[PDB]
């Protein structure tokens, strides 16, 4: 088992420069193999980066290589991505991944999303979707979390902490018209529940550094 | 720069079918070639080597063949837990490269919507702004049409919609539509109204709320 974890302002400004580490655990980067960076544009596939070597040598894409470096600390086990000049081309997914001679990756990282505005952050506001039924209806009942008006994406909603995953439905983020994101997160219960349990959306929206929870009741 | 082009680029297959999907290379690679499996807002998944070696923890369902510039990736039997997009990867010579992808929808049965109304929440409310969802949830195919009502005049323009991915236990979409007016016009009205059109409801359903 390794582990690849991409960290890295998620908005960063037009014409300004994209820099992203890589922490790895569970193995060393300095051991073998090599270490890539792939980015993957919103609805796009994926386009490979450059990488470094165990031995510390590297290389890159052409179409990259005269904007983009990539470096590592062997005592922090991390290497690093600076990607110069960064247009809206930029805004995608950028991932972490070990790369075998197959020369294959069977590792990645999650992959962290930097997009590339001029725009500021905002804080989302968490709004509930009440219940659709009381909790003598005997049937199924419906009841949401409506995240609203936050930049940059992507926010995160679990319910009761990550306790409740059926029947969670989370809607990909829609652009508002004001150029502000928005979503929905909703549930499906057996009604009887809704007197007996208490439903909790938690809102995440790391950019702005905002943790909410809502409390969904009639 | 080998040039890496998949077939087909979407592809609709019933469950418990089988999926091919072939890569074109732009030279000989031979060998080279690998494919990954990506659910969405994960990371890609190997699925073969080498281009018919199979990985360990991988379904005895997927495998690989194909050798120099024709390569073909075969699911033997489609399960809900392959609705994703399948990628190769050459690896023949750097820059190291993949194809554009391969969409697969599973095409289950038609499911018909359950739908939901909800009125915006008061604090939202107090707030000016008055969000109105209407949630059609599991449904296929993915295909309805959303008509908002209000006081029985019909809204335009006003609407936002959002469709979840297939789910991959029973392969249904679920959709939102949003509903957005001024706390002003809020109150100017008294009943909503969420009309849903689908292939599984013989006549369209109507959802509402009042005050």
């Amino acid at each position: 088992q390794v582990q690849l974890q991409e960290s890295g302002p998620g908005l960063v400004k037009p014409s300004d420069t994209l820099s992203l580490t890589c922490a790895v655990s569970g193995y060393s980067i300095t051991g073998g193999y090599s270490w890539h960076w792939i980015r993957q544009p919103p609805g796009k596939g994926l386009e490979w980066m450059g990488y470094i070597h165990y031995s510390g040598y590297t290389d890159f894409n052409p179409s990259l290589k005269t904007r983009i470096t990539i470096s590592r600390d062997t005592s922090k086990n991390q290497f690093s991505l600076k990607l110069s000049s960064v247009t809206a081309v930029d805004t995608a997914v950028y991932y972490c991944a070990r790369k075998d001679p197959s020369d294959a990756f069977p590792y990645w990282g999650q992959g962290t999303l930097v997009t590339v505005s001029s725009a500021s952050t905002k804080g989302p506001s968490v709004f509930p979707l009440a219940p659709s039924s009381k909790s003598t209806s005997g049937g199924t009942a419906a009841l949401g979390c409506l995240v609203k008006d936050y930049f940059p994406e992507p926010v995160t909603v679990s319910w009761n902490s990550g306790a409740l995953t059926s029947g969670v439905h989370t809607f990909p983020a829609v652009l508002q018209s004001s150029g502000l994101y928005s979503l929905s997160s909703v549930v499906t219960v057996p009604s009887s529940s809704l007197g007996t349990q208490t439903y909790i959306c938690n809102v995440n929206h790391k950019p702005s550094n905002t943790k909410v929870d809502k409390r969904v009741e009639p | 720069e080998i040039v890496l082009t998949q077939s087909p680029d979407f592809q609709s297959v019933t469950p418990k079918e089988k999926v091919t999907i072939t890569c074109r290379a732009s030279q000989s690679i031979s060998d080279h070639l690998h494919w990954y499996q990506q659910k969405p807002d994960q990371s890609p998944k190997l699925l073969i080597k080498y281009a018919s070696h199979a990985i360990s923890g991988v379904p005895s369902r997927f495998s690989g063949s194909g050798s120099g510039t024709d390569f073909t990736l075969t699911i033997n039997s489609l399960e809900a837990e392959d609705a994703a997009t399948y990628y190769c990867q050459q690896g023949h010579s750097f820059p190291l490269t993949f194809g554009g992808g391969t969409k697969v929808e599973i095409k289950r049965t038609v499911a018909a919507p359950s739908v939901f109304i909800f009125p915006p929440s008061d604090e939202q409310l107090k707030s000016g702004t008055a969000s109105v969802v209407c949630l059609l949830n599991n449904f296929y195919p993915r295909e309805a049409k959303v008509q908002w009502k209000v006081d029985n005049a019909l809204q335009s323009g006003n609407s936002q919609e959002s469709v979840t991915e297939q789910d991959s236990k029973d392969s249904t979409y679920s959709l939102s539509s949003t509903l957005t007016l001024s706390k002003a016009d809020y109150e100017k009205h008294k009943v909503y109204a969420c009309e849903v059109t689908h292939q599984g409801l013989s006549s369209p359903v109507t959802k509402s709320f009042n005050r």
